[PDB]
Formats: C-alpha cells, structure tokens, sequence
RNA sequence: GGGCCUGACUGCGAGGCCUGCAAGCCGAGCAGGGGCGAAAGCCGGGCCUAGUGAACCGGUGGUCCCGUGUGGAAGGGCCAU
RNA sequence: UGGUGUUGGCUCUUGGUCGCGCCUGCGUAGGAUAGGUGGGAGCCUGUGAACCCCCGCCUCCGGGUGGGGGGGAGGCGCCGGUGAAAUACCACCCUGGCGCGGCUGGGGGCCUAACCCUCGGAUGGGGGGACAGCGCUUGGCGGGCAGUUUGACUGGGCGGU
RNA sequence: CGUAGGGUUAGGCGGGACCUAAGGUGAAGCCGAAAGGCGUAGCCGAAGGGCAGCCGGUUAAUAUUCCGGCCCUUCCCGCAG
RNA sequence: GUAGGGAAACCGAGUCCGAACAGGGCGCAGCGGCCGCAAAGUCCGCGGCCGUGGACCCGAAACCGGGCGAGCUAGCCCUGGCCAGGGUGAAGCUGGGGUGAGACCCAGUGGAGGCCCGAACCGGUGGGGGAUGCAAACCCCUCGGAUGAGCUGGGGCUAGGAGUGAAAAGCUAACCGAGCCCGGAGAUAGCUGGUUCUCCCCGAAAUGACUUUAGGGUCAGCCUCAGGCG
RNA sequence: UGGUUCGUGGAGCCAUGGGGGAAUCUGGGCGGACCACCGCCUAAGGCUAAGUACUCCGGGUGACCGAUAGCGCACCAGUAC
RNA sequence: AGCCGGUAGCGGGCGUGGAUCCCUGGAUGUCCGAAUGGGGGAACCCGGCCGGCGGGAACGCCGGUCACCGCGCGCGCGGGGGGAACCUGGGGAACUGAAACAUCUCAGUACCCAGAGGAGAGGAAAGAGAAAUCGACUCCCUGAGUAGCGGCGAGCGA
C-alpha cells in the first residue's frame, strides 16, 4: 500500500473506538466506550496498466481516480512519444499536471 | 460510461453510435483493441466536426448536382 | 361489629429532636380545596421503633422556562415520577 | 465471514420493480359468469353476419375467449325486467396469469479481457479466471498476546461477619 | 621500571596489485509513513584455491630478507624458427 | 466593587415557591462641630496557610522511546585441523562339510562399530583443603565420553517481549521469570531516616462518625493566636 | 476517523481511507442536525518582507559563585581511568 | 621599537631601508571524512584515458579528469552531507493523575524521521458571527479559567 500515483494518496492514522450499551436517542443508557484501536488506513490501490506508444506502461492509482490517467493518456497525443522507453514515458505522461 | 462506437459491432449498435457501458467492460475489452473511445468534450466537437464535415462535403456535392441540373434539361 | 368516606391531601410551616456532614425523627398552626359528627371536634396513613439507597445516566407523563441572527425544531430545564 | 471496490461478456433459470400485447374475475335479484371511477343514446358485417363443426384456454360444472371452416349479411343496447350497481361499443387502472420488452436479483453453465502463476522464447503462448490477492464496512472465532482487577474485618488462611 | 642512542633490509617467506565460501552488499528490479527492508546477474568476503628458494656465514642484536655458491619466477624489448 | 432573587424567562431591595396581598427561605440601611475624622471598598509590600508546579530533602521494584552488543555463552553457516597407543573381531572372500541343489556350520584370510581399556582432549561424580583463597569458581586424588550425537581454529548469521535452547524459564560480556547505555524523569513511594544558632510564653490527642477503612486521609472534640462580648 | 471546548451526543464546521457523485453566478459553501427566510464569502494551484522564538557565538551589566562553589573542564578535560 | 608563540637554554640571524603584531584578499592546502574513477575494517590498497621526468617499453613519480540522481536542448545546470537550541510537517509511549483502574491523563510530551531558513509555519476569505458591524498572516495583553466539554470524576479548555 505505496502512495498513489496521480493524486499521492497514501494510508493516514485512524482510530477503531469500541462501544457497548443502549444509545440515548433510543431510550436506553447511553452509548459507552470498551476500547480505543489505533490503526492506518490503507487505500484501494490497484494496477492500471495503459498500453501507451507500442509500450506497456504500468500505474498505481486509487479506483476512483481510474478516468483521471485515461485522460492524460487520450490528452498527451500532441506531443511525440515513439522512442522513449517506458520510465521515460512514464515520466512525460505526468507532465500534463 | 458514455463511448463512441468506433466498428460496427453485434447487439450494440450503429458506428459512430454514443453507447454507454459498464466501464471496466471498455477498459480491458474495447479500448485497448481500438474498437471504442470514451466520450470527451473534446470528441464531442470531433465527431460533430466530422459529421458536419460529411455535410460540408454534402451539401456541397448535392448542391452542385442541382446547379447542374439548372444548367441540363 | 357495622355506616359514610379518601386528609395513605395541595401550597406551606412556628420551633425543636437528633446531630460531625449529609442526614432521620416530632410538629401545633395559616390558606386553597375536602371527609365525617348533631356538635365539639377529629383526618398530612397504620399503637410505635426495622420492611432501606446518596450523586452520576436515561425514560415516562406533564409543565410551556430556554431556542447560538431569526420563525419553528432538535435537545435540554422545571415538576412529579 | 456477508457487502461493496480492483471487475467483464454470454446464456439458462426464476424473482422484485416499470412500458406494453394481454387473458382471467360467476352471492338475492337480474337474457350471459355484473371489476370500479368517469364517458353513453347507437355500435359491426367485402378488417364478411345469425348460426355450424375440428382444437387451445379459464372452467364456480354453466360457460368465457381466441378463433378456424361453411353459410355469407344478420344480431346485441339505452328502453324494461332488475338489483346497491345493467348490459353494446370506445378511455383511466385494478385481482390474478401468460407472451414481449426497461431496469434489476440471485444462483447453473460458457467465454476471456482485468488479476495471479508459468514458459531459453514475454505486444506471444499456456493454466486458473472474474475466482483468489488486495481497500473499507459488517458480525464472529479470538490467553496467541496486551493492559488491569481479583474487597476489608480478623487475638494469616478456613469458616463466619 | 627511570635516559638517550642504536636495532626490523624480501621478484622467492605470509599478504595486497588474482579467484572464489558462507556472507556483506548490490546495476535490473520488488516492497515500505519516513529512517529503510529485499534483490538471479555483478562487486566484496581466507588459514580455502592458485604462486615462482634450499643451504651456510655473519653482527650488540635482522636475516630463506644483506653476502656467498648454486637453482628458479613474471613482464618488456631484440633475434630465430 | 457598589443590588439582589430565581433553572430560566423575568422582576428587583426585593425575589422564589405558591392560587394567596399565607407563612418561610434567600438579600436590603459611621463619630463629632457643608468640613475634620473614621469606614464599607480598592492597591502595593511584607509574613501564615492552601492550590498547580518536582513543592521539605535522600531512596526503589520497575513501565515504556531510541541507540549498543553473539570476541562470553546457545544454536546453526563457510572453510580448516586433530583424536598417543592396545583390546574385541560383523559382514565379505579362499579353503571343507551339508543338501538332489540351498539354508547353515567349523579353520585361514578378512576389518565393521553413536564397541571396550586407556593418555593428549572435553568433562565436573565423591571427599579433602580453599572461603578478606592462587582464583568473583582454583589445587589434589578419584571418576564418565574419548572415530563420534566428536574435539576445537577462523570467517560468519541469528536479540529485548526478541533470540537461542538434545529444556534449566537455562544463557545472550561474571547478579537474565525479561539484557546494557542514554533519554521522557527530578517516574513514583500513604513507606524508612535525617531535618542545622539562642532565651521567654501556652500546652494536646492517641476518642466518636464514615471511609477497598484499618501503621493513610474528611469532619467533630482537645491546643494556640489577634478582635469583640463581660 | 481525526482537529475544534466537545469523550457521540440535537454534533455542525475544517482535512479524508472506502463506494458513488454533481454543477458555473439563475452558480456554489457558512451562519452549529433539519426546513423556510435573511445576512457573510468564492473552495478543488501556489506565492508573500514586516511584528515573534531561540543560542555555537562578540560584547556590555549584576544585593549571581569565589576551586566539594561557578559548567563534565578557572590547571593540556570530554582528558586520566 | 624590539622580535622570531608556549619557550628559558644549546646554538643562530632579523628589525625607523617600519621587523614582531592585528584586519582583509589571494596563493598554497598531504590523507580521511557527503568522498565521489574504484574497493574498503577513516586517514588505506588499486586502476581508465590523456599531458610530463629517469636511459624508460617492462617500473615508478607527477599533471587533469573519471561515482549516483533530477532537470534543460555527450554537453550544462544543480541536487546529497552539517550545525547550540529555536520551525513546520510526517510518525508518536509510559511512569503517573484519577489515591486503584479500562473511556479519561501525563500528551502531540519525550524520543523517531524528513526537509527549511537565518527564521520557520502562516498568509489577502466558500473567514468571523448577529453586532444595521468587522475586513490579510504572525506576536503580546485581556476576554477567562468565562463559554464550554468531561467514568460531568480527576482534570481539561477555547
Ligand atoms: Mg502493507
Ligand atoms: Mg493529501
Ligand atoms: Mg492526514
Ligand atoms: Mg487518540
Ligand atoms: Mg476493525
Ligand atoms: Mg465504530
Ligand atoms: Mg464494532
Ligand atoms: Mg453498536
Ligand atoms: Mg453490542
Ligand atoms: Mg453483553
Ligand atoms: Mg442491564
Ligand atoms: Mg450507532
Ligand atoms: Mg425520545
Ligand atoms: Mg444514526
Ligand atoms: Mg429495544
Ligand atoms: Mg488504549
Ligand atoms: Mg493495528
Ligand atoms: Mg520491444
Ligand atoms: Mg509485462
Ligand atoms: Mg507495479
Ligand atoms: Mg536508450
Ligand atoms: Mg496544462
Ligand atoms: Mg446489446
Ligand atoms: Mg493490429
Ligand atoms: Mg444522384
Ligand atoms: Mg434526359
Ligand atoms: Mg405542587
Ligand atoms: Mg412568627
Ligand atoms: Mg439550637
Ligand atoms: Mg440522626
Ligand atoms: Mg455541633
Ligand atoms: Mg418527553
Ligand atoms: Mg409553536
Ligand atoms: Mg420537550
Ligand atoms: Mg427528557
Ligand atoms: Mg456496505
Ligand atoms: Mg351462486
Ligand atoms: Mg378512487
Ligand atoms: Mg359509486
Ligand atoms: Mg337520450
Ligand atoms: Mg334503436
Ligand atoms: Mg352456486
Ligand atoms: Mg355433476
Ligand atoms: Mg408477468
Ligand atoms: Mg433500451
Ligand atoms: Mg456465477
Ligand atoms: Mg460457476
Ligand atoms: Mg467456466
Ligand atoms: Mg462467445
Ligand atoms: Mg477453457
Ligand atoms: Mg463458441
Ligand atoms: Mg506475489
Ligand atoms: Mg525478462
Ligand atoms: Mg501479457
Ligand atoms: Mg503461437
Ligand atoms: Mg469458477
Ligand atoms: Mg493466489
Ligand atoms: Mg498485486
Ligand atoms: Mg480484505
Ligand atoms: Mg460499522
Ligand atoms: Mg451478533
Ligand atoms: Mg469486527
Ligand atoms: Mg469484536
Ligand atoms: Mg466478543
Ligand atoms: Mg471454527
Ligand atoms: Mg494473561
Ligand atoms: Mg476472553
Ligand atoms: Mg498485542
Ligand atoms: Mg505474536
Ligand atoms: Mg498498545
Ligand atoms: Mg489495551
Ligand atoms: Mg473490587
Ligand atoms: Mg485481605
Ligand atoms: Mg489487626
Ligand atoms: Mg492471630
Ligand atoms: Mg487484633
Ligand atoms: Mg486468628
Ligand atoms: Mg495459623
Ligand atoms: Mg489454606
Ligand atoms: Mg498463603
Ligand atoms: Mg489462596
Ligand atoms: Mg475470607
Ligand atoms: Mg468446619
Ligand atoms: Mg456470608
Ligand atoms: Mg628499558
Ligand atoms: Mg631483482
Ligand atoms: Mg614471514
Ligand atoms: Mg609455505
Ligand atoms: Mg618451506
Ligand atoms: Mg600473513
Ligand atoms: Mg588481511
Ligand atoms: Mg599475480
Ligand atoms: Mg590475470
Ligand atoms: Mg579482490
Ligand atoms: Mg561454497
Ligand atoms: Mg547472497
Ligand atoms: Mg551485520
Ligand atoms: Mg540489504
Ligand atoms: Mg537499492
Ligand atoms: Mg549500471
Ligand atoms: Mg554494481
Ligand atoms: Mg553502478
Ligand atoms: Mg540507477
Ligand atoms: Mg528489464
Ligand atoms: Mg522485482
Ligand atoms: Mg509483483
Ligand atoms: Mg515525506
Ligand atoms: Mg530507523
Ligand atoms: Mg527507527
Ligand atoms: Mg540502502
Ligand atoms: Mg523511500
Ligand atoms: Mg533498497
Ligand atoms: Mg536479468
Ligand atoms: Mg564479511
Ligand atoms: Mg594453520
Ligand atoms: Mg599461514
Ligand atoms: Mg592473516
Ligand atoms: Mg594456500
Ligand atoms: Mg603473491
Ligand atoms: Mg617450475
Ligand atoms: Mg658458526
Ligand atoms: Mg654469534
Ligand atoms: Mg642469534
Ligand atoms: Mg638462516
Ligand atoms: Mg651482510
Ligand atoms: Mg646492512
Ligand atoms: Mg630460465
Ligand atoms: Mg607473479
Ligand atoms: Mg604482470
Ligand atoms: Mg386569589
Ligand atoms: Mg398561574
Ligand atoms: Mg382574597
Ligand atoms: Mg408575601
Ligand atoms: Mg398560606
Ligand atoms: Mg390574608
Ligand atoms: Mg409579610
Ligand atoms: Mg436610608
Ligand atoms: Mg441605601
Ligand atoms: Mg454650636
Ligand atoms: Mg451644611
Ligand atoms: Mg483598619
Ligand atoms: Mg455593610
Ligand atoms: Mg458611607
Ligand atoms: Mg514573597
Ligand atoms: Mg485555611
Ligand atoms: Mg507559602
Ligand atoms: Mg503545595
Ligand atoms: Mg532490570
Ligand atoms: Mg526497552
Ligand atoms: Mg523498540
Ligand atoms: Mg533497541
Ligand atoms: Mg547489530
Ligand atoms: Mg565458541
Ligand atoms: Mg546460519
Ligand atoms: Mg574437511
Ligand atoms: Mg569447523
Ligand atoms: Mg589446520
Ligand atoms: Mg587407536
Ligand atoms: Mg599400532
Ligand atoms: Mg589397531
Ligand atoms: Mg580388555
Ligand atoms: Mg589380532
Ligand atoms: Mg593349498
Ligand atoms: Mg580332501
Ligand atoms: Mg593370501
Ligand atoms: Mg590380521
Ligand atoms: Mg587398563
Ligand atoms: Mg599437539
Ligand atoms: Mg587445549
Ligand atoms: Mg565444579
Ligand atoms: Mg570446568
Ligand atoms: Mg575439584
Ligand atoms: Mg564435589
Ligand atoms: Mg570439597
Ligand atoms: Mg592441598
Ligand atoms: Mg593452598
Ligand atoms: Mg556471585
Ligand atoms: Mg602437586
Ligand atoms: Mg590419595
Ligand atoms: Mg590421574
Ligand atoms: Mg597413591
Ligand atoms: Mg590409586
Ligand atoms: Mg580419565
Ligand atoms: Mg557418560
Ligand atoms: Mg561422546
Ligand atoms: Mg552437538
Ligand atoms: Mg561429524
Ligand atoms: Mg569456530
Ligand atoms: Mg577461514
Ligand atoms: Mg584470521
Ligand atoms: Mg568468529
Ligand atoms: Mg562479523
Ligand atoms: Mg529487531
Ligand atoms: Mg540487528
Ligand atoms: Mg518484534
Ligand atoms: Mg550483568
Ligand atoms: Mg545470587
Ligand atoms: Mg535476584
Ligand atoms: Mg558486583
Ligand atoms: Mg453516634
Ligand atoms: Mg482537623
Ligand atoms: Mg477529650
Ligand atoms: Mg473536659
Ligand atoms: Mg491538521
Ligand atoms: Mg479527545
Ligand atoms: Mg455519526
Ligand atoms: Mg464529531
Ligand atoms: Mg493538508
Ligand atoms: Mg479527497
Ligand atoms: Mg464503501
Ligand atoms: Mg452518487
Ligand atoms: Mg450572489
Ligand atoms: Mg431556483
Ligand atoms: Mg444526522
Ligand atoms: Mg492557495
Ligand atoms: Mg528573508
Ligand atoms: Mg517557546
Ligand atoms: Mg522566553
Ligand atoms: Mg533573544
Ligand atoms: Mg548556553
Ligand atoms: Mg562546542
Ligand atoms: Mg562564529
Ligand atoms: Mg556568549
Ligand atoms: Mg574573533
Ligand atoms: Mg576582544
Ligand atoms: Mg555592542
Ligand atoms: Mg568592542
Ligand atoms: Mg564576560
Ligand atoms: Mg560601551
Ligand atoms: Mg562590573
Ligand atoms: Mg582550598
Ligand atoms: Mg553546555
Ligand atoms: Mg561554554
Ligand atoms: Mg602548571
Ligand atoms: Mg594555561
Ligand atoms: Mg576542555
Ligand atoms: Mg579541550
Ligand atoms: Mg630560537
Ligand atoms: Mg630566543
Ligand atoms: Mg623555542
Ligand atoms: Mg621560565
Ligand atoms: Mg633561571
Ligand atoms: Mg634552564
Ligand atoms: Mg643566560
Ligand atoms: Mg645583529
Ligand atoms: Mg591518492
Ligand atoms: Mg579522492
Ligand atoms: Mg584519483
Ligand atoms: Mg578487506
Ligand atoms: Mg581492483
Ligand atoms: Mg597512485
Ligand atoms: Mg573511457
Ligand atoms: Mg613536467
Ligand atoms: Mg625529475
Ligand atoms: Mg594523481
Ligand atoms: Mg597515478
Ligand atoms: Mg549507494
Ligand atoms: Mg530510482
Ligand atoms: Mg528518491
Ligand atoms: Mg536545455
Ligand atoms: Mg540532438
Ligand atoms: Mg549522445
Ligand atoms: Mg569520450
Ligand atoms: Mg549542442
Ligand atoms: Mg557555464
Ligand atoms: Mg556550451
Ligand atoms: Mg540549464
Ligand atoms: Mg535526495
Ligand atoms: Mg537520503
Ligand atoms: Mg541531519
Ligand atoms: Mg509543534
Ligand atoms: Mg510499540
Ligand atoms: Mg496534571
Ligand atoms: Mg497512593
Ligand atoms: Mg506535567
Ligand atoms: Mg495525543
Ligand atoms: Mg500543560
Ligand atoms: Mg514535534
Ligand atoms: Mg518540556
Ligand atoms: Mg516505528
Ligand atoms: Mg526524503
Ligand atoms: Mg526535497
Ligand atoms: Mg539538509
Ligand atoms: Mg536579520
Ligand atoms: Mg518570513
Ligand atoms: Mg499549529
Ligand atoms: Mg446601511
Ligand atoms: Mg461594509
Ligand atoms: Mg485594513
Ligand atoms: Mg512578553
Ligand atoms: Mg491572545
Ligand atoms: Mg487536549
């Protein structure tokens, strides 16, 4: 669960607050607190792989952020890509931002 | 998705037909053989500028047809 | 042993008992509204001392005090429970 | 471990929701087996009649409907009986069901294109395949481990208070 | 131990200018909030492997290290096949 | 600070409860002849006590955050070396017997082994000294393995809630049922002790209530201190 | 989920790990869940002296110490060990 | 007007012809260390190419340069490492307090990591909040320990 490619998501601090009882808005207690579970929050991170200038280029995007990259990729037809390697492409792709 | 149905294909409809599908479907299917584009705003003015360049040629073509016709008969 | 009854009252309360605090006990009497007696009067439950639970939380029913500009509303407050 | 994302295609299967073709609906009384709210004072037949027979269908045991064939032009309303409501024909929807369609809901099977693996070979081939891996959410199993508690009296503990 | 002066001589002995072992790292490249962790191929890692000297004399002391006599090992240049 | 009451709205020397204009609760106002003086009130300093700070001072067992260690010990990895000397004599083979052939048997050759004796070598049984010793684990004799699950040499790898463990919670730099150093930290300690020059003045309690209270804390009683009552 | 005074409460506002998901001034968000109404601002790029914090350091000044004090170090001190 | 530090001496020269000394600039500046051609156990071993000395080819010394990353159309630009606290961010305890203890507290505290500067952050409103108003960010006083939040306990706190 690396930082995201397009936007930099990344996994942040959290918190998991147990509880127990009968709520208040219900008519019962009150809602009580049993325990407290720090943990880190990890992204839906998956990889989108865009066959971009006779190259296989691969990327580590949130799901939700899926249309953004084929919008670089259907943008960056004005510049000449044919040659560069696929880190180099890579590279320029994220150039549009 | 909205997409721009680039071949004529089975159950789905006329070229150049604006279909929406589910967009996975597009992305390891469609796209990556070159049979479908999503719709932009920017393919939007390309395919009205296509089809109107289609009428340009038309109403060209038809027209001088009919001037000749003027000029026949 | 029988009759009629709801004072197993509301709003209060002179002062004392007890007493480290919190507390528990006694209480005539004034007003509203009431029972009974012919009347005088008597009735704030039981012949008395044990049959009990402090704050915190929420509910229930009412009250109609508050209402984050404002009018509502949410939610509290008060009362009794 | 459900649900949703990575995450798709096809078909079968029935189900929920909508646009239709639709057929079905039997108390007294009352032609026949009475769906309602509104419209109604005339509608069909060469988009071939009364009637007949060869089959479906819903059958409240009488029929309804689709009809076919022949005959080929004649019959059913308001009126009245009649009940609360009366009848042909054309609108708005019901009860329940079927045939098509929008949108969906799961399972059965098929495919491969996401995904994993693999192949001296790698824009290729092969296997698995929308499963698993992985994100969040839901509950469960949870001394494997973590933080704590496990009352005081008392000629300590036990008993007892 | 307290003071100053003198004492360790190598193409041959061990070792580097060689190779590789665990392992250390570490192009490609994988993974991780950071710091980093991992990584066929590579580099590094000796007492292991490869390597060409035996003996005597000698000084206050070093000696297969200087000297001696007698063997050898690498490279360059010359010539010849 | 001068005006308070009520939850509050709101009213106000009153206000709340209340029907009450009931009763109650809670609050309302200097000395002498405009002035002198005093005071409700405010401000600073100096001293008591209390609070928050580490809080009168010395002290842990220990919790965690990061660094340092496997030159000891424990395991394993790489590459090396070594185990004087004797005993006993498995398979296997040649010579013979056996049976119809075999199984099998005795002699020679023949040399196996988590075999024996026993030095170097690894031990640590038993007693004797040693006990401010030679030494924070020694000396003597005696004793078990001693070619194997062996001995050690070097390079290495493995760690703090982890390692390693032919298992003792044994060791991980001589004190390991949770390693050493530094830092949060001056942890905390109702508990132990100490609390430093002088004279005059008064003089306790060790009881009651309740307290996860009992060798600790609230309050009451008991002491002392300025002002006033007499 | 975290920040805000807010420990889940009537819990708004600022940022988001998860699915979805708009719109362009007649457009959007805030005024504490919400609705009506009325006031304030223009999110999804970023930039920006001044006023503030500190001490290796130069200096000046003290009812701060005068070698067990003042810093581990007034002396060859982060040194002996 | 004396000097060549400490530092006197053995034993030697210099200084009004301005030495000693202080400020500034330049030269130089072995090796190690971000180390940097390359390995590596710091101050060590070993090579590419090119220019140079010995008589120099075998051998040695000297001269310049030779690592990685990111950016710009092999050449250039830069990037790492450092520091007394003090900054922002990303991470982020416990003793203890609650006379115990789990929501609570110590507390964003220590330490951890990163980058930045002589400051940082921040910064010109989808702000505040009822005031017919106020109009950037920071700092100080005050609000007030008010508002509030809290096993509404301890404590916290705009
Ligand atoms: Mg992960
Ligand atoms: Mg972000
Ligand atoms: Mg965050
Ligand atoms: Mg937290
Ligand atoms: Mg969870
Ligand atoms: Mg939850
Ligand atoms: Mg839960
Ligand atoms: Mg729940
Ligand atoms: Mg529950
Ligand atoms: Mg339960
Ligand atoms: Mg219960
Ligand atoms: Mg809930
Ligand atoms: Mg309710
Ligand atoms: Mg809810
Ligand atoms: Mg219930
Ligand atoms: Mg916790
Ligand atoms: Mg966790
Ligand atoms: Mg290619
Ligand atoms: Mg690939
Ligand atoms: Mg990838
Ligand atoms: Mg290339
Ligand atoms: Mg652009
Ligand atoms: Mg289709
Ligand atoms: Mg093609
Ligand atoms: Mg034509
Ligand atoms: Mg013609
Ligand atoms: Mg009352
Ligand atoms: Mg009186
Ligand atoms: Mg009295
Ligand atoms: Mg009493
Ligand atoms: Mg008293
Ligand atoms: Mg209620
Ligand atoms: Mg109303
Ligand atoms: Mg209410
Ligand atoms: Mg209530
Ligand atoms: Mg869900
Ligand atoms: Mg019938
Ligand atoms: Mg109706
Ligand atoms: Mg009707
Ligand atoms: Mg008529
Ligand atoms: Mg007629
Ligand atoms: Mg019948
Ligand atoms: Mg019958
Ligand atoms: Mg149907
Ligand atoms: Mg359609
Ligand atoms: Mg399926
Ligand atoms: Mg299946
Ligand atoms: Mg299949
Ligand atoms: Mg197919
Ligand atoms: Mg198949
Ligand atoms: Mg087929
Ligand atoms: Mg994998
Ligand atoms: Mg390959
Ligand atoms: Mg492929
Ligand atoms: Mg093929
Ligand atoms: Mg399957
Ligand atoms: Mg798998
Ligand atoms: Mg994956
Ligand atoms: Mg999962
Ligand atoms: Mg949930
Ligand atoms: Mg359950
Ligand atoms: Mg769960
Ligand atoms: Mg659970
Ligand atoms: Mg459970
Ligand atoms: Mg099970
Ligand atoms: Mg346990
Ligand atoms: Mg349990
Ligand atoms: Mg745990
Ligand atoms: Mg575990
Ligand atoms: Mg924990
Ligand atoms: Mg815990
Ligand atoms: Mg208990
Ligand atoms: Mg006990
Ligand atoms: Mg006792
Ligand atoms: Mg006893
Ligand atoms: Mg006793
Ligand atoms: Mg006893
Ligand atoms: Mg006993
Ligand atoms: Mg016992
Ligand atoms: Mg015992
Ligand atoms: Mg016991
Ligand atoms: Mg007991
Ligand atoms: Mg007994
Ligand atoms: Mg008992
Ligand atoms: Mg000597
Ligand atoms: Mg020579
Ligand atoms: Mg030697
Ligand atoms: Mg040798
Ligand atoms: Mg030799
Ligand atoms: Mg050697
Ligand atoms: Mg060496
Ligand atoms: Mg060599
Ligand atoms: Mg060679
Ligand atoms: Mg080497
Ligand atoms: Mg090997
Ligand atoms: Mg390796
Ligand atoms: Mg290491
Ligand atoms: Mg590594
Ligand atoms: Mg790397
Ligand atoms: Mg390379
Ligand atoms: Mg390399
Ligand atoms: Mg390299
Ligand atoms: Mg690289
Ligand atoms: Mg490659
Ligand atoms: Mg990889
Ligand atoms: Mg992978
Ligand atoms: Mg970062
Ligand atoms: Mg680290
Ligand atoms: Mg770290
Ligand atoms: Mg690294
Ligand atoms: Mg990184
Ligand atoms: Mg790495
Ligand atoms: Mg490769
Ligand atoms: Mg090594
Ligand atoms: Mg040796
Ligand atoms: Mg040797
Ligand atoms: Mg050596
Ligand atoms: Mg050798
Ligand atoms: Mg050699
Ligand atoms: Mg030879
Ligand atoms: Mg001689
Ligand atoms: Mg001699
Ligand atoms: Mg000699
Ligand atoms: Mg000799
Ligand atoms: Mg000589
Ligand atoms: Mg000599
Ligand atoms: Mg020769
Ligand atoms: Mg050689
Ligand atoms: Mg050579
Ligand atoms: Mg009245
Ligand atoms: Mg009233
Ligand atoms: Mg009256
Ligand atoms: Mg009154
Ligand atoms: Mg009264
Ligand atoms: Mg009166
Ligand atoms: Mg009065
Ligand atoms: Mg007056
Ligand atoms: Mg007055
Ligand atoms: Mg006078
Ligand atoms: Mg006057
Ligand atoms: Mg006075
Ligand atoms: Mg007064
Ligand atoms: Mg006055
Ligand atoms: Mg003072
Ligand atoms: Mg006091
Ligand atoms: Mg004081
Ligand atoms: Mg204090
Ligand atoms: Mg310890
Ligand atoms: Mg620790
Ligand atoms: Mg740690
Ligand atoms: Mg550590
Ligand atoms: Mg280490
Ligand atoms: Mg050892
Ligand atoms: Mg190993
Ligand atoms: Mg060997
Ligand atoms: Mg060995
Ligand atoms: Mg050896
Ligand atoms: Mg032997
Ligand atoms: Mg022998
Ligand atoms: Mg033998
Ligand atoms: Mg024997
Ligand atoms: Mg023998
Ligand atoms: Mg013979
Ligand atoms: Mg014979
Ligand atoms: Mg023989
Ligand atoms: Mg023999
Ligand atoms: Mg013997
Ligand atoms: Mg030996
Ligand atoms: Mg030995
Ligand atoms: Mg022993
Ligand atoms: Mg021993
Ligand atoms: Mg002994
Ligand atoms: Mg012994
Ligand atoms: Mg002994
Ligand atoms: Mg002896
Ligand atoms: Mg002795
Ligand atoms: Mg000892
Ligand atoms: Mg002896
Ligand atoms: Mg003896
Ligand atoms: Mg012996
Ligand atoms: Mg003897
Ligand atoms: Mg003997
Ligand atoms: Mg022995
Ligand atoms: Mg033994
Ligand atoms: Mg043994
Ligand atoms: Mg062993
Ligand atoms: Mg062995
Ligand atoms: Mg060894
Ligand atoms: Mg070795
Ligand atoms: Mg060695
Ligand atoms: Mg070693
Ligand atoms: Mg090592
Ligand atoms: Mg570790
Ligand atoms: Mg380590
Ligand atoms: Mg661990
Ligand atoms: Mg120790
Ligand atoms: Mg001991
Ligand atoms: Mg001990
Ligand atoms: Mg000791
Ligand atoms: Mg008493
Ligand atoms: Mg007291
Ligand atoms: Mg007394
Ligand atoms: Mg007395
Ligand atoms: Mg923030
Ligand atoms: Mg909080
Ligand atoms: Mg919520
Ligand atoms: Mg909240
Ligand atoms: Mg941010
Ligand atoms: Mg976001
Ligand atoms: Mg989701
Ligand atoms: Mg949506
Ligand atoms: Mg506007
Ligand atoms: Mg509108
Ligand atoms: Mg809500
Ligand atoms: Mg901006
Ligand atoms: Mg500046
Ligand atoms: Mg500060
Ligand atoms: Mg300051
Ligand atoms: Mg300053
Ligand atoms: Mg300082
Ligand atoms: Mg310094
Ligand atoms: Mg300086
Ligand atoms: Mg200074
Ligand atoms: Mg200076
Ligand atoms: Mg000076
Ligand atoms: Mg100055
Ligand atoms: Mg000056
Ligand atoms: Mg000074
Ligand atoms: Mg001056
Ligand atoms: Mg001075
Ligand atoms: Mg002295
Ligand atoms: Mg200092
Ligand atoms: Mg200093
Ligand atoms: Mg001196
Ligand atoms: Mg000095
Ligand atoms: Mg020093
Ligand atoms: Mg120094
Ligand atoms: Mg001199
Ligand atoms: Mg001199
Ligand atoms: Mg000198
Ligand atoms: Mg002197
Ligand atoms: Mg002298
Ligand atoms: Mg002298
Ligand atoms: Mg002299
Ligand atoms: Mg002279
Ligand atoms: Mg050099
Ligand atoms: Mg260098
Ligand atoms: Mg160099
Ligand atoms: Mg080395
Ligand atoms: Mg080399
Ligand atoms: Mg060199
Ligand atoms: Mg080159
Ligand atoms: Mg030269
Ligand atoms: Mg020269
Ligand atoms: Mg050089
Ligand atoms: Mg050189
Ligand atoms: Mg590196
Ligand atoms: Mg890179
Ligand atoms: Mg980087
Ligand atoms: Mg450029
Ligand atoms: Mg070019
Ligand atoms: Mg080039
Ligand atoms: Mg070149
Ligand atoms: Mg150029
Ligand atoms: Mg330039
Ligand atoms: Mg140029
Ligand atoms: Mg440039
Ligand atoms: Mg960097
Ligand atoms: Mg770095
Ligand atoms: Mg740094
Ligand atoms: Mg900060
Ligand atoms: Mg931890
Ligand atoms: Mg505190
Ligand atoms: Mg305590
Ligand atoms: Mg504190
Ligand atoms: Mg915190
Ligand atoms: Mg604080
Ligand atoms: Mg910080
Ligand atoms: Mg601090
Ligand atoms: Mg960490
Ligand atoms: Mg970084
Ligand atoms: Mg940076
Ligand atoms: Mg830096
Ligand atoms: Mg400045
Ligand atoms: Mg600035
Ligand atoms: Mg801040
Ligand atoms: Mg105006
Ligand atoms: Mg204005
Ligand atoms: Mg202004
Ligand atoms: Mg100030
Ligand atoms: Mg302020
Ligand atoms: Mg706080």
């Amino acid at each position: 669960s690396k930082v995201c490619e397009i936007s930099g998501k990344r996994p942040i601090v959290a918190n998991s607050i147990q509880r127990r009882g009968k709520a208040k808005r219900e008519g019962g207690v009150g809602k009580k607190t049993t325990g407290i579970s720090k943990r880190r929050q990890y992204p839906n991170l998956q990889k989108v792989r865009v066959r971009v200038a006779g190259q296989e280029i691969t990327f580590r995007v949130a799901a939700s952020h899926i249309p953004k990259v084929y919008e670089l990729v259907e943008r960056a037809k004005g510049l000449k890509l044919e040659g560069l390697s696929p880190k180099e492409i890579k590279k320029e792709l994220l150039k549009l931002l | 998705m909205k997409v721009i149905l680039l071949e004529p294909l089975e159950n789905l409809g006329d070229v150049g037909q604006v279909v929406d599908v589910k967009p996975g479907y597009a992305r390891n299917y469609l796209l990556p053989r070159g049979l479908a584009v999503l719709a932009t705003e920017s393919n939007l003015k390309a395919l009205e500028a296509r089809i109107r360049a289609q009428a340009k040629r038309l109403a060209e073509r038809k027209a001088e047809a009919e001037r000749l016709k003027e000029i026949l008969e």
